RNA sequence: AUCAGGAGGUUAGUGCAAUGGCAUAAGCCAGCUUGACUGCGAGCGUGACGGCGCGAGCAGGUGCGAAAGCAGGUCAUAGUG
RNA sequence: GGCGGCCGUAGCGCGGUGGUCCCACCUGACCCCAUGCCGAACUCAGAAGUGAAACGCCGUAGCGCCGAUGGUAGUGUGGGGUCUCCCCAUGCGAGAGUAGGAACUGCC
């Protein structure tokens, strides 16, 4: 699926926003996913809204990955229209050794139980990683 | 005459005891703009003609009636229409008209001042406020009709407040605090 | 009347382009190539443009300009045969 | 001062490089100013575990190549994709 | 190709190279005139004469006149001549017409160029 | 609105749908002036095929320029039978 | 400053310092000559005052550009398996990184 974005027409909007933890200091951690795969916004949100919900402890919860790569739909006949901006909204390309969840903290792990409840909602088998 | 002075004796003078710099900087040539009042409204077609026949009198050569660049704008404008009317040179004659200027006819109107309010402020144009009704020695006491008053402008690049004027009082008085 | 709707060019038809003039045989002062029209500077082989290099040779004739800036634009200095 | 042993990269190469990794081996390259830079064979095993230690990149490795020391510091190391290793490390003399 | 620095103040002559013979440069000075005979790749002075060399034979006024350029003309090519060339391009790097360098090109026809 | 100063390769503008080119410029302003000349060849369109077009000479001559030089209409590619 | 050589690593910014030898600024416009409106341009003349803009030297490598020592991803090419897919052989190697050059050289 060549990469896509807009430049077209205005479509939904993000499902996702809420990028949660505070910024002031800049760390290096995060939940690699071993495997490329598109994952769309909403899907996002409720894998983000899982652990956010859940590291109620403190925050430093962030996501480098977003939604970027819009994808038409066409239900009916066919013979006029290319493609309309339905359900499938804005999905994310994640690469087979790229970190999308890294929480700012140190070996006090109380999030793997929420990055457990996040990595049974988004389409790919993921892994903690420490480092 | 007195203007020589001006620039290789009272200039150095004026940088000594309360600059400590180089020569230069402080004060050159490059030609002084004169404008003119806006002759618009005042009248119909006229008011031109008594126009750049008394501004020929004062120096030489006569104003040039040029328009602005045809580009309509957010204003009541049309294409072709006479405006601005301005003329500047130099090469050595702006100096002249700083002494004639400056000395005779004034203290000589009839009720002069003397004190002046803070002109500029962070700038280096200064500013003016003259009367409809001036003496000079360049102009017939009993002929002229409609009497003409003119502003008077001078371009200088400072770059405080002070360090500047200093010259200003060096020549051209008065000016009371 | 005023242009819109961003875009590269404009979609066109098949390039009409050769590239005529051996220059390593016989060659008459004219147009050594075919591509873009108006340009003028080598009167001789002048085939320098950026990347590994290029050339021609032999062929004694005053002028001799290129197509424009395409192959070797550049107008280097003389060259012929080897004793005309 | 960790103490490692190691060999030269004598068939540099991708290929070679995998056969040294399947038997717990990953290449390195030292450099040290007017000392002429030296590619070598570190133990995956042993540096693994003593890079896991802070003071791995603060301190004066003594590696042995062959028989003789060399002591450098650790610069930056590049990590393995699909599985978790050592792909190759950069050193200086100290 | 672009235009050089030197192509944009239009100083030099390219038209002039794809001959591949000289050029007859005539610099100005308020108070003196200098010409030379310099050819292609850099600034190879074959022959040249001041205005004030002028002097040396007899010159008693100013050397900034245009009688004083034809002098300096006539001098140039000479020299020229005793060199080897004959044949040579007028280079007047802007300037007006009738002025001294028309009265130098003049002069280093007068010689033999 | 205008004017003065500073920053500013240029995103301006250049007739036209776009790309490409350009600033002490093919851009702008002003002045001047007008080569859109005649005749005849060689070359260019894998693969032969006309009209037409274009680049580049020669012979004789119009315009402008000091001259080289520039034109076969409007920077090039649609406005034709 | 004069006078040469090599002659696009001399694109473009930036620093120190020196010669009243030289040179722009500057200064003055009587005249040749010239600005459609303005000796500003153009052109001519003298040199009070500096080096604030040249030039001679010399100190930074930013950025452009031209070379050199080291190498992962990517990729050329031909066989293997495998659900997709991936692997191997072989010629190189993104781009990052370590360095080279801000003139060089003779004479008065």
């Amino acid at each position: 699926q060549p990469k896509r974005t807009k430049f077209r027409k205005m479509h939904k909007g993000r499902n996702r926003g809420l990028a949660q933890g505070t910024d002031v200091s800049f760390g290096s951690f995060g939940l690699k996913a071993v495997g490329r795969g598109r994952l769309t916004a909403r899907q996002i949100e409720a894998a983000r809204r899982a652990m956010t919900r859940a590291v109620k402890r403190q925050g430093k919860i962030w996501i480098r990955v977003f939604p970027d790569k819009p994808i038409t739909e066409k239900p009916l006949a066919v013979r006029m229209g290319k493609g309309k901006g339905n359900v499938e909204y804005w999905v994310a390309l994640i690469q087979p050794g790229k970190v999308l969840y890294e929480m700012d903290g140190v070996p006090e792990e109380l999030a793997r139980e929420a990055f457990k409840l996040a990595a049974a909602k988004l389409p790919i088998k993921t892994t903690f990683v420490t480092k | 005459k007195l203007h020589d002075y001006y620039k290789d004796e009272v200039v150095k003078k004026l940088m000594t005891e309360f600059n400590y710099n180089s020569v230069m900087q402080v004060p050159r040539v490059e030609k002084i703009t004169l404008n003119m009042g806006v002759g618009e409204a005042i009248a119909d077609k006229k008011l031109l003609d008594n126009a750049a026949a008394d501004l020929a009198a004062i120096s030489g050569q006569k104003p040039l009636i040029t328009k602005a660049r045809k580009s309509v704008a957010g204003f009541k404008i049309r294409q072709g229409y006479p405006i601005g009317c301005k003329v500047t040179l130099r090469g050595e004659r702006m100096w002249e008209f700083f002494e004639r200027l400056i000395t005779i006819a004034v203290p000589r109107i009839r009720d002069f001042r003397g004190l002046s309010a803070k002109s500029f402020d962070g700038r280096g144009n200064y500013s003016m406020g003259v009367r409809e009704q001036i003496i000079f020695p360049e102009i017939d006491y009993d002929k002229v009709d409609r009497v003409r008053g003119l502003d008077i402008t001078i371009t200088t690049t400072a770059k405080s407040d002070e360090e500047g004027r200093a010259l200003l009082a060096a020549f051209d008085f008065p000016f009371r605090k | 009347a005023h242009k819109k709707a961003g875009g590269s060019t404009r979609n066109g038809r098949d390039s009409e382009a050769k590239r005529l003039g051996v220059k390593r045989f016989g060659g008459e002062s004219v147009l050594a190539g075919s591509i873009i029209v108006r340009q003028r500077g080598t009167k001789f082989h002048a085939g320098a443009n950026v990347g590994c290099g290029r050339d021609h040779t032999l062929f004694a004739k005053a002028d001799g300009k290129v197509k424009f800036e395409v192959k070797g634009p550049k107008n280097r200095k003389f060259i012929s045969i080897e004793a005309e | 001062m960790f103490t490692i042993n190691a060999e030269v990269r004598k068939e540099q190469g991708k290929g070679a490089s995998r056969r040294l990794r399947a038997a717990n081996k990953f290449p390195a390259i030292i450099y040290g100013g007017k000392e002429a830079p030296l590619a070598i064979e570190l133990d995956h095993d042993k540096v693994m575990n003593m890079q896991a230690k802070a003071e791995f990149y603060s301190e004066v490795l003594t590696i042995v190549v062959d028989g003789k020391e060399i002591k450098v510091k650790a610069q930056d190391v590049q990590r393995h994709p699909y599985k978790p290793k050592l792909q190759h490390i950069d050193f200086v003399r100290a | 190709k672009k235009s050089a620095r030197i192509r944009r103040a239009t100083r030099a002559r390219r038209k002039l190279q794809e001959l591949g013979a000289t050029r007859l440069v005539v610099h100005r000075t308020p108070r003196h005139i200098y010409a030379q005979v310099i050819a292609p790749n850099g600034s190879e002075v074959l022959v040249a004469a001041s205005t004030v060399e002028k002097a040396i034979a007899e010159q008693l006024k100013y050397t900034g006149n245009k009688d004083a350029a034809a002098a300096v003309g006539k001098a140039v090519a000479e020299r020229a001549l005793e060199k080897g060339i004959k044949d040579v391009s007028f280079d007047r790097s802007g300037f007006q017409y009738h002025g001294r360098v028309q009265a130098l090109a003049d002069a280093a026809r007068e010689a033999g160029l």
